[PDB]
């Protein structure tokens, strides 16, 4: 009944020193029934990265809109779009929808390739922005996450060591979590580089 | 229409070690966005070397201890001055809990002490009498908060050996009553950050063969 | 319904329309909601005619039986009859009640007795759906220690504009005056008041 | 939330809390309640946050056009009208809350706006969870005839108020001045209650602690 | 199940160096009708105990009178019930507690909020708080109603914990509940000008103070404010 | 909860998961959801935490006082139908129970009854009952038969646990495995599902479609 | 209607939907098929309320088929896939949303690979190797975990398709009347018509 | 529980019922036998709510074998069915009704005839040809009112029998896996064990 | 909130309390519910404030393009635009509004505009929560031709009333004057009224 909490699942990000990261887990289900371990939850455009937990119809959707809307804008300014003006992207395309708003909890991550600064920002469900400097969570296990990143986390984290932080965040996070888990993938961001990784994690 | 039911908010904590056991809680208590106190005892020494706490509406909260103290008095006045196990306690609340299942305590009730080996124990309750004993236990507002972190540093869950990768599992190695009060106190302070409802005082009772000690630390009043 | 009870220098009066409705449908135009619990303590009656005559008449039996065994009762005692039944079935009953009475010790009381079931003593109260246009007025006008007459001429003009504002209340106003004299019925017709 | 509002002799004062709440959740330590309609009309704002920040841009920007427009230094009541006519249309659905301050060519003005399009005039102001504390405060301390000094305090201490006695308030408090003949100054974090305290311990992992299946690099790049 | 209907507003109070202050208004609303304006809301029990009352006052009236028993019954049989064996703040209070329980517990609660306010035998000070729940705590600053909401914070400035209860005056004290009093005053429509204070002091006893009145009120600036915003005249 | 019994050549298998839930709050992956009644006799726990475990041990004290008094077991019938019994005079007020009851005795041999908080009491071979239930009966009804040795019946229930474990978001935690035979019940470890689950993929070669 | 499944093998898509058409207390027919052929290379089974099956399927195929005849072009399952979703997920926001569950099965030519993409009636798109919709998942998803292989046959999806339906005829409570079977392949589509 | 039928013949009654236990979505048994003997020549189906069904049919069960040992004689299936339906109209003015449907078949050993009783859970009580409770008589009424007759035989009984077992598993929804037919008559009761 | 407005002698009154509230929370306690629609027309605000702002506002924008086209509006004309709005609206408006003005042509006059949208010229018009008490008072005490200190007088008594038993009343006493003269605002404190 609650469109928030029908598919499942999460999204987390942190900054570190000169580095960001952002992960999600792999479910998709119906309530109870798991569907999918393969729903990843993190899409990019250029080098900005977002992660979007919610109604899973609402998040292919957004994520086709937002590369409609990125792909135009690098068309016409010449240059790929950064995290804090797509950020101001997310807030305004989902306010526009106020009285029947995308039933979703976006989490962009990034760094700006001309100050090289590490970007976070989370959102709710209807444009609000919340541009934390320590980390951003989302999803079905979000009191979860909070209580592991608020525990786990430290500033001016190296890129190696912020891998393990936020991965244990999620994983333990999920492990809590009846509608999240089957799977998980973490992105380490640089500011030319970006690994990508799937975690081992328990399949129940 | 009347409501004979509230939110007093509020988080407990129990850990159980090898041969000690704690039972923490916040010394908050709320209404909405009011607070009434900020130092309302939650932790509550039962007698016999058995902590106690019932966690959410105070009231219930309150009611239980009471008749648990009640019941550890009469055990040994029917009894011949048996102490009460922790095992026995457990039992009794159990029943005093599901003797409400149709009006129940609207509370989350952990208590704390030694098994008949000397070994820490944490028993743990639902609000209609369902109890399982365990190695560590969040309850009350922040639980959500608190229980990941102690699934991670306390049972070493998701944790492994560095250079295996993922073969083998961080062994799990008992924990000192100095080690257990760190994460205590770091599990308060982070639920303090995120949650509204927790503060203000941080209240610990730390069970050994020697008796029950306290120690208080303040937390964030905002 | 307008009711009001005043003390005065020589003892009390009660007063009271004669409305009773069903919805708009006046039922009873010449209703007497002025009644005795006791030679000398009687009350004035507000909200469901049924739960008002049921309380009265059990009031009456306690004061009579009370007078039996231990002489004339006061009427903080009769009040207190009247409180106990209200207070112990509020959840049940729809009674505002007015009581007063006249003691050769006490001299003139009045006890008011709303819907929850509260007693407070006062020296004048005022009652019933038609009593909140008159709060302004009763409040301005009322003094202690009144003569009869201006006590008389006191309820009859405060009744009269009860009446003229609320559409529960209407008919003739009744007055019972309580005194070491005796007990004395007044009425007054609309001819009378509405001119006021 | 508490925000608050407070004239002074030569100009009017601005401040606000810092807290955002999902519930009992808070989602953000350090939120902005305070905003720019234009260089010297700011406003404070509480409620549903998407709604404020969103009605508070809009009215900047018309004012912006208008005042290219005019050739002319914007006014608060024409900040006022705009963002009220605007809240009436839709009812109160648009859960914004605010407090509209600033200098103009008129002078130096005080206004509040609740979401369903009621405007108020005062010296002193509060909205918010939070307001009760801080009008208390208002109430017990405002006189009239202040300095700027003066009444950076009384609007700071309105702020604590709200932030010690309602769960909805806490963390720092902002603070903006707009004095008449000056520019105005935003005050971000003013007050610093001082901080977290240092964690009894540091949870960095063992690099190799987390176990992987797979690794990838990604193509950012064209 | 009830509801209530006349009902009294904010009991506030504070602990301070060698007792206690307990204040309420000598209000009885109806509603939105002002309907009583002379009923006394703090209600002494001995010479060391003051309980203050909000909520329905036909419950009020009630606990009065299970009170004013509860002093008859012990002094039955009680050589000592002037002395020793005289009845405690404590006593009082758990009394009520337990009363107010088992009547939430049988769904037909005493629509009340209770402050029971009084100095026990070894001159501690007692403030404990129960309402229609059951629900108790207690606090250096205790209210009821509008009264936690403004007077707590204004009286917490005073004494913030326990610790500042000791540097804490009786005149410090008493003007921090009056001026309370005047803010309750401002903003609580339920609220009277006329209040009655108690104040319960381990040396002194108990003092209790009728008919005060709220003063010193800030109107003037009233004049000044014209309109809702665009409105000059 | 998902919780399996089945009848076969070698006994009963009685296999369980472990996982507590409180909407999509996992409160607890260490539960004991079959209950050791006597020597003889075992239940399993669905639904109702409290309920399961409060009448379950009480179930055992009545057991034992029949054994007091007739000096002789219970039989696995009358046992059941105690508790039957005792939820049914509680109808409608909102137990919430679903359970076997499971055990040998010379008169029957091994027997199980699925006991109900509606009042229902059935006898059968096999039974699957909790919000997992249909993910461990499509192992098992594909793979059961009555000649399987105590080895591989042991491990039908445990994969079929497994596989309820996977798809139901409100099973899992860890696979308690119990073996009934005419001497009595003998329990079989505690399994957890981090690690079976990938050792079984491994082993089995199932699972495919999740990458490991 | 009831239960609709799907298997993606080796080198085909095998969809399996039931029969029965049941309107309250009686079954009306039992030979019902539930799908229809989008393009020659791509199938499409389907499940939800009555009338809004059928009306949203056969909006899809003319759809397709007009794509197919102004390109003189196959589009890809995924592009079908994708052009259904979209239609459902401008649905659920409708006055009136389609109540239609579906499968899309399809042989990719370009990539000589088999696709199942299960899309219900809110617009939730996931490709899968095997999939159901309602409650037929419950009790299918258990066997095919166990017993499917990204390399098996045709003749061995069939084989763990009998025991899908087997499983299916022995705890479901609703009598489906059977499935009919369509396997789609490089070859095109057609119907297992001994099942 | 679902379908329970009853037919009387020249010389018998046959009771046909359902084999299925469905509890929600899944069928836990297919075995199920839905009746009772309450004395030698008197049999009881029955059906309706959990619990309540096997409850009462135990409880009648009891009465009438204690009735039987009290007085060493077999009651009348009149005189059982007219017990049994004063139970149910007593029953359903109790705090917590028995929601249980019965059909009573008996034989007469006094008159020598066959008897059938169709109860429902309000004590409404007739004696019929043939009978059935829930949505079964809806499909069986119109055969049994074509085929039937007074005369029938046992054998002729169980194949018009079989032919309302057909149309109930073409034309209803629910799988209810067959009947449990059993016959009672002057020598007894007796299970078809084929059918 | 208590309002109410006044014809005398020399013109018209209009006279209100500076409560707001929010249940029993008072949001305002310096509230001016007199405001200005035209030079010497204004209105007395009862209700909900947004909704009596917002038709406020649009009537001085009509009566402002009235008198650009027209010149000045007489008091009907604005009690007609008020009336306008509040019926054609009545389903999404709660505003109880009197409108008071003074020609030099028609002097003072009174019109009243509760929920339904109809209008009322009267001599003079209370309104609000706080006017039932007042009912009985205001018409005893009402009459034609007074002087303005008799008006004020009655105002600030009535007013006074009303104040001390609605709760949903209070604060200051805010009047303002409409005369040949000009336009007078006066204001009276609790201090002042409370006593009376
Ligand atoms: B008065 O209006 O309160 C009046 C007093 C009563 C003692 C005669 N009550 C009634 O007229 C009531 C209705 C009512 C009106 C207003 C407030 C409360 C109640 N009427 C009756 O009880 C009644 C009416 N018709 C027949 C019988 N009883
Ligand atoms: B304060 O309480 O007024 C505060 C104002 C500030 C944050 C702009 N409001 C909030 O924090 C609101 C509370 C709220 C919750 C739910 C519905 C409506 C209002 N918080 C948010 O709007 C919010 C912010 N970020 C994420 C989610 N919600
Ligand atoms: B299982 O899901 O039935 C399980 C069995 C029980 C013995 C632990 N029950 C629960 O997890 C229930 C909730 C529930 C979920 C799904 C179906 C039915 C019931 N949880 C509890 O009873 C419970 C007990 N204590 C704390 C929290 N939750
Ligand atoms: B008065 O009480 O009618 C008053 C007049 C208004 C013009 C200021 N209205 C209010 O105070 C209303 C509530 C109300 C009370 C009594 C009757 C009808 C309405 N208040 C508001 O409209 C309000 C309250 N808080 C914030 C904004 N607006
Ligand atoms: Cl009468
Ligand atoms: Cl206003
Ligand atoms: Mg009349
Ligand atoms: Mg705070
Ligand atoms: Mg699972
Ligand atoms: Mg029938």
């Amino acid at each position: 009944s609650d469109p928030s909490s029908i598919n499942g699942g999460i999204v987390v990000a942190m900054t570190g020193k000169d580095c960001v990261a952002i992960a999600c887990d792999l479910r998709l289900g119906s309530q109870s029934l798991g569907v999918s371990n393969k729903f990843e939850k993190i899409f990019h455009y250029g080098h900005v990265f977002l992660g979007i937990t919610g109604l899973a119809t609402d998040v292919t959707t957004l994520n086709e809109m937002f590369r409609y809307k990125t792909n135009l804008y690098k068309l016409k300014e010449e240059r790929a779009i950064e995290p804090e003006t797509f950020t101001q992207l997310v807030s305004s395309s989902l306010y526009e929808r106020r009285f029947g708003p995308y039933f979703v909890g976006p989490v962009v991550a990034g760094i700006n390739s001309k100050s090289g600064k590490p970007f976070i920002a989370g959102f709710d469900l209807i444009g609000c922005i919340d541009e934390a400097k320590d980390f951003i969570v989302s999803g079905t296990a979000s009191d979860q996450l909070f209580g592991m990143c608020e525990s786990l986390y430290e500033p001016n984290l190296e890129p190696e060591d912020l891998f393990e932080t936020i991965s244990q965040a999620l994983l333990n996070a999920a492990d809590r979590d009846a509608l999240s888990g089957w799977g998980a993938v973490v992105y380490i961001i640089k500011k030319d580089e970006v690994v990508k990784r799937y975690l081992k994690m328990r399949q129940d | 229409q009347f409501n004979p039911y509230g939110d007093n908010g509020g988080t407990i904590l129990g850990i159980a070690g090898e041969d000690f056991a704690v039972l923490a809680g916040d010394t908050r208590n709320i209404t909405d966005y009011s607070i009434n106190s900020r130092y309302e005892p939650k932790v509550f020494d039962c007698g016999d070397n058995i902590v106690m706490s019932a966690n959410g509406f105070a009231a219930d909260g309150d009611a239980l201890v009471k008749r648990f103290k009640n019941s550890v008095k009469w055990y040994h006045f029917d009894h011949n001055d048996k102490k009460l196990s922790i095992n026995s306690a457990a039992r009794n609340i159990q029943h005093l809990l599901y003797g409400k299942r149709f009006f129940p305590y609207y509370v989350h009730t952990i208590i704390a002490g030694l098994d008949e080996d000397g070994k820490g124990a944490v028993y743990s309750f639902d609000p209609v009498g369902s109890y399982e004993r365990e190695q560590c236990r969040a309850g009350g507002a922040a639980a959500s908060l608190i229980m990941p972190f102690l699934d991670n540093q306390v049972n070493f869950k998701n944790q492994y050996e560095p250079g295996t990768n993922g073969k083998v599992k961080k062994p799990l190695k008992y924990l000192s009553v100095e080690e257990v009060i760190k994460l205590v106190r770091d599990s308060f302070t982070s639920a303090t950050e995120r949650h509204i409802q927790v503060g203000d005082g941080l209240e610990i009772l730390i069970v050994t063969k020697d008796g029950v000690r306290k120690e208080f630390y303040e937390l964030k009043r905002d | 319904t307008s009711i009001m009870a005043v003390t005065f220098k020589d003892g009390v009066i009660l007063g009271a329309d004669s409305r009773t409705t069903t919805g708009a449908y006046i039922a009873n135009r010449v209703t007497d909601k002025l009644t005795r619990v006791h030679d000398k303590i009687w009350c004035c009656r507000s909200g469901s005619a049924a739960d008002t005559q049921a309380i009265a008449d059990i009031v009456q039996y306690h004061l009579e039986l009370y007078t039996s065994q231990y002489g004339t009762p006061s009427t903080e005692t009769a009040a207190s009859v009247f409180k106990e039944l209200c207070y112990e079935n509020k959840d049940n009953l729809t009674a505002g009640i007015i009581v007063a009475g006249y003691d050769d010790k006490n001299k003139g009381e009045v006890y008011t007795i709303p819907l929850g079931g509260s007693v407070h003593k006062l020296p004048y109260a005022i009652a019933g759906s038609g009593s909140t246009f008159i709060y302004g007025y009763c409040d301005k006008n009322f003094r202690e220690n009144m003569s009869k007459e201006e006590t008389v001429d006191f309820i009859k003009h405060s009744l009269s504009q009860a009446i003229k504002w609320d559409g529960s209340s209407g008919g003739v106003i009744r007055m019972v005056v309580l005194t070491a004299a005796g007990v004395e019925r007044l009425i007054f017709y609309p001819d009378e008041y509405e001119q006021l | 939330t508490t925000i608050v509002g407070v004239k002074f002799n030569n100009g009017v004062v601005i401040a606000a809390d810092t807290r955002s709440t999902q519930g009992p959740i808070v989602a953000d330590k350090n939120c902005a309640k305070l905003h720019r309609i234009s260089p010297k009309i700011w406003c404070a704002g509480a409620g549903t946050a998407a709604d404020t920040e969103a009605v508070t841009q809009l009215i900047g920007s018309n004012i912006e056009l208008h005042s290219l427009y005019t050739s002319r230094e914007p006014r608060v009541v024409s900040a006022l009208q705009m963002l009220k006519q605007h809240l009436f249309k839709y009812q109160g659905h648009i859960g914004a809350y605010l407090i509209v301050a600033g200098v103009d060519p008129t002078g130096s003005h005080l206004f509040s706006i609740h979401a369903h399009g009621s405007t108020d005039v005062g010296y002193y102001l509060s909205l918010g969870s939070g307001s009760l504390a801080a009008m208390a405060v208002l109430e017990s301390h405002w006189k009239q005839d202040l300095t700027k000094e003066e009444a950076i305090k009384l609007a700071s201490d309105a702020i604590q108020a709200g932030i010690w006695n309602d769960l909805g308030s806490a963390s720092n408090v902002d603070v903006c001045v707009m004095e008449i003949g000056k520019d105005a100054e935003y005050l971000r974090n003013y007050l610093t209650p001082n901080v977290r305290e240092e964690k009894q311990k540091s949870y960095k992992f063992p690099r190799g602690t987390t176990a992987v299946l797979k690794e990838s690099i990604v193509n950012i790049c064209d | 199940t009830q509801q209530p209907i006349v009902t009294g507003t904010s009991v506030i109070s504070m602990k301070y160096d060698n007792g206690v202050i307990i204040a309420a208004d000598n209000l009885g609303s109806y509603g939105s009708l002002l309907r009583f304006n002379g009923v006394e809301r703090l209600i002494p029990v001995g010479d060391n105990t003051v309980v203050g009352i909000s909520g329905d006052i036909s419950d009020m009236q009630h606990i009065e009178r299970l009170l004013k028993d509860l002093v008859t019954e012990n002094a039955y049989d009680n050589p000592l019930a002037d002395a020793e064996e005289a009845l405690e703040p404590s006593y009082i209070f758990e009394y009520l507690a337990t009363v107010m329980y088992q009547r939430r517990s049988k769904m037909n609660p005493l629509w009340n909020a209770i402050i029971v306010a009084g100095v026990q035998s070894n001159g501690d000070q007692f403030l404990r708080y129960v309402n229609l729940l059951g629900v108790t705590y207690s606090s250096p600053t205790l209210a009821t109603g509008f009264g936690a909401h403004m007077a707590n914070p204004l009286l917490r400035k005073v004494v913030d914990r326990e610790s500042d209860i000791p540097k804490t005056t009786v005149q410090v004290a008493e003007e921090a509940i009056v001026n309370a009093m005047r803010v309750l005053y401002y903003r609580d429509a339920r609220s009277s000008r006329n209040f009655s204070l108690a104040i319960i002091d381990k040396n002194t006893g108990l003092t209790f103070k009728k008919n005060l009145q709220v003063e010193n009120m800030k109107w003037d600036f009233a004049k000044d404010i014209k309109g809702y915003g665009t409105q000059k005249i | 909860t998902t919780t399996l019994a089945f009848r076969f050549q070698g006994g009963i298998i009685v296999a369980v998961d472990s996982r507590a839930t409180a909407g999509n709050w996992v409160a607890s992956q260490t539960v004991k959801k079959v209950i050791e009644i006597n020597p003889f006799l075992l239940g399993t726990m669905a639904g109702g935490a409290a309920d399961c475990q409060f009448w379950e041990t009480w179930l055992g004290s009545q057991c034992r006082l029949h054994e007091l008094r007739e000096k002789e077991r219970i039989s696995v019938a009358a046992a059941s139908k105690i508790l039957s019994n005792l939820v049914y005079q509680y109808k409608g007020a909102g137990l919430s129970m679903g359970t076997m009851i499971c055990g040998y005795t010379r008169k029957e041999g091994p027997t199980i009854y699925y006991v109900d908080s509606d009042g229902t009491r059935l006898k059968g071979d096999i039974f699957c009952v909790g919000s997992g239930q249909t993910f461990a009966y499509g192992v098992l009804d594909s793979n059961y038969k009555w000649d399987l040795s105590v080895e591989d019946a042991l491990y039908l229930g445990k994969r079929s646990i497994l596989a309820a474990a996977h798809r139901d978001a409100y099973s899992g935690g860890s696979v308690n495995l119990y073996h009934v035979t005419e001497d009595g019940w003998i329990y079989h470890g505690n399994h957890d599902v981090g690690e079976l689950f990938w050792k079984v993929k491994e082993e089995e070669g199932s699972f495919n479609n999740v990458i490991g | 209607m009831d239960i609709i499944l799907g298997i993606r093998v080796q080198d085909s898509v095998i969809l399996a939907s039931s029969k029965a058409v049941t309107r309250g207390i009686s079954v009306l027919k039992d030979s019902d098929d539930k799908t229809r052929q989008l393009s020659p290379h791509t199938l499409m089974s389907f499940a939800g309320e009555a009338g809004d099956t059928v009306q949203f399927a056969e909006y899809i195929q003319a759809n397709i088929q007009l794509y197919s005849i102004r390109e003189d072009y196959e589009l890809s399952p995924q592009a079908v896939s994708s052009f259904v979703r979209q239609e459902l997920a401008k649905s659920i926001r409708s006055r009136r949303p389609y109540q239609v569950n579906v499968l899309i099965g399809g042989y990719d030519k370009k990539k000589n690979k088999p696709e199942l993409y299960q899309i219900d009636y809110l617009g939730t798109k996931v490709e899968l190797p095997y999939g159901a919709h309602g409650y037929s998942g419950f009790y299918t998803f258990s066997l095919l975990d166990h017993h499917y292989r990204p390399d098996m046959t045709t003749e061995e999806g069939l084989d763990l398709l009998k025991l899908c339906v087997q499983e299916l005829e022995k705890r479901m409570p609703m009598d489906f009347k059977g499935v009919i079977v369509k396997i789609v392949d490089k070859d095109g589509i057609r119907q297992v018509d001994d099942f």
